[PDB]
């Protein structure tokens, strides 16, 4: 399992409602959750990227 | 039965259980405000009956401010209905009949609403399509509401499973139909729900000061002569004392007859200390300790024992 | 009003009056809990007005904490908006005027505030948005709260839908010019309210003790072996029995003045019926020491009793 | 501080502001009722400990019910949990040693304490998941409930926590045996917090009772002579109105071991003041003062007194 996050739901339906309202399994916040190196820097066009991270090059001292 | 301070997140699941312990704190709070000057499970406030149908059999409760040992207010002008009728046909007996007013002890571990027609006693009603109008300008709408699942109890039976407050007492006439005791004082809360004992208490106020008046007419402006000072005037300087420094007070208490009775029992045992040293040749302390629900054995006492002591 | 009570249950569902009616209920508690909170009516602990605003005849206010008869609780340090400016530019007639503090009834049919010119009741609720700190956590979201609607009202205008409680008066100075009241004090007290009681009270304290040396040190040469009676000592003993067991309880109920000031009715009272029997031909008794919305006729006319009856 | 009471109607996102600031106002409504009357900073309900450890120097509070300056109700029976004392012998004195309660101070930005990122302001929250059922059914769940944070400092290491009040005080005897003394008083809401007032004060009432029976059965060979008085019985009259307009009082408030001392202390205070006056040849007339914040300052020495003037 991993824990995932957003998907945002498109009405968000905590207004507390008077005309019509229901409860019994759906409630929660405004987010809900589904369960269900030796790299250079800063260099030109296209291949900067460790994709999302950026280490192997400060490690001056041991 | 613990309670559990509820956790507010936000994305969470929300469940009435948060809703339920959150909602049972404040109550419990209230009730440890209460018990710090005052010490005793309280009672009733205000009932009122009705006796039209005591040619038969039959009961009718029209209004109760009722509050139990766990800080549980029973209101029926605001809060909750009225509790139905209870009938008689079950006694033969002439005798003593004491109403109770019992609620539902209140649940341990799962299972408390009256849907259900399986036999079992710890139950609150639910009461659905009650249109309640919102104040903010719109129009109602259909909830549900808690109403208490009261009942009315005969006292001889077996009260197990059950709470206890007692109401009122019957007696049958000697024609053989039901009349209500014009003496019985229900564990009070405030002094205008038994108006007999308003009546003995206004009446030992005008007791009161005809004695002190009588005694204030009998000083002449001579404070000098202390020969008849040492004789037929050296106790009236200390019954003086004693009725001129319990009046202001207890004028004070009924007044605004509104609070609880444990104030009025301390100053009606202070004054009956003071008025027992003139005449202590009968029993030193004959004076009932108050550790009561029933006022009965109490105020009766102290108003007979104060009726003579004035003498 | 017909304060409801919900359910919470697993198929209950969410609505503005399950939350509505549960806030109106522990309101309602607070009173049932006061069994000398209802004696005395509510009351009124902090009022403090602005005096430059006069010359030109207006009037703000700076600091208002007011209990109301209907249970609810004011407070401009924990609630925020304070009332608007009182425009005085209407009297002409330069006699006394007296400033009351308005709050509209409660509709139970119509409600919140949404923008005012909409109909010809007052109404209270006023909404706004204010940034709130979500505590545990770290977050500032916008939540709309609740600030009631306050007016000050002079009290002999077309009183209407609305509760009322005093806060000062408006005499007329000789140079046409307006200033406030000396003597007023504020009514529905609760004690430290009004700063210039508390003085008067600590000078009685020491004025007490200013005799007390002066009757202890009389009786220092007896050397304690008495006759069997004389004309005196008698009526020395009274005048320390009726102030050795007022002096160490009237010197506690002084130096926290945070309590409500019934519970020093009883203890002044107790002291002048301890002394009008001390010294009397001319058949005066004691002044009412009952609560009222005027308590002008109770404290300033037992001060005036007691400084001149311990001597 | 401010305190922000949500606005409720047909518009509001499910926002968690809302019922943080709800349920914080309902605390300050319920110590404005309490401040009615009493004058308090809040003092300790029950504190008991396990003297089977002691021995190996560490020490377990099996049972604590307390309040705190702010209005902050703490049980160990709901809410609960508490770490023991490590050692004992880091203070290598036995008269100094003394245990407290403390409660980290409010942090008006952050919250709870959920990892390892240890500040110089500690968190006063936690969290916890418990299961909790009570509604219509008989299903359990679980849900995240909010728990406090609570630890057993010394009186002398520092004060960046709350501590303000003791609850013990540990000294050893000769064989290297730590053991409480009973001489130790924390501030009381309630009697019966401290074991042994209650001894020392069924002392009182019983030596009461036998130096009130002892002069009336004086009285009783006084019945002869009712109007041949002496000095032996006009200071027996004075001796005797002291003595029985203050037991039936006390008798009642020492079977209710449930109510603030304030209205014990209130009573002794008289009757303590009552009886200096005949023994003025011996002391002078200082009564201590009230102290709730070491009571043991109080008591005792009052206690003393009187056990000496009664004889």
């Amino acid at each position: 399992h991993d824990r995932r996050r957003i998907p945002l739901k498109t009405p968000l339906t905590m207004r507390v409602h008077h005309p019509v309202s229901l409860k019994s399994r759906p409630v929660m916040g405004d987010h809900a959750t589904d369960v269900n190196s030796l790299l250079p820097d800063a260099r030109l066009s296209c291949r900067p990227a460790a994709g999302s991270p950026q280490l192997g090059r400060t490690a001056v001292m041991r | 039965m613990k309670i559990y301070r509820p956790l507010w997140e936000d994305g969470a699941f929300l469940m009435p259980q948060q809703f339920q312990q959150q909602a049972a704190w404040d109550v419990h709070l209230a009730d440890s405000v209460a018990r710090m000057g005052l010490a005793h499970p309280w009672g009733v406030v205000a009932a009122e009956f009705d006796d039209s149908l005591l040619p038969l059999s039959r009961l009718n409760a029209t209004r109760l401010i009722v509050r139990f040992p766990d800080g549980t207010l029973i209101d029926t002008e605001r809060a909750d209905n009225l509790p139905p009728v209870c009938d008689l046909s079950t006694v033969s007996d002439r005798s003593l009949v004491d109403i109770v007013l019992a609620l539902p002890l209140l649940n341990a571990n799962g299972g408390n609403l009256d849907n259900g027609s399986e036999s079992e006693r710890p139950r609150r009603w639910k009461s659905e399509r009650v249109n309640v109008q919102e104040l903010a300008g719109h129009e109602q709408s259909e909830v549900a509401v808690l109403r208490h699942n009261l009942t009315l109890r005969m006292a001889h039976q077996e009260n197990a499973a059950w709470l206890t407050c007692p109401v009122t007492r019957l007696v049958r006439d000697a024609q053989g139909q039901w009349c209500r005791d014009p003496r019985f004082i229900p564990p009070l809360l405030t002094l205008s729900a038994s108006p007999s004992l308003m009546t003995e208490l206004l009446e030992l106020l005008h007791h009161l000061q005809a004695r002190r008046q009588r005694l204030m007419s009998m000083r002449r402006e001579n404070n000098a002569r202390l020969a008849d000072f040492a004789v037929a005037d050296v106790s009236l300087f200390w019954l003086l004392n004693a009725l001129n420094s319990a009046e202001p007070v207890l004028k004070e208490l009924l007044d605004m007859p509104y609070r609880h009775p444990e104030l009025l029992y301390r100053e009606l045992a202070r004054l009956a200390g003071s008025l027992l040293t003139f005449s202590l040749e009968h029993n030193v302390d004959a004076v009932p300790a108050y550790h009561h629900e029933t006022p009965e054995n109490v105020f009766p006492p102290l108003l007979s024992l104060l009726n003579r002591l004035l003498e």
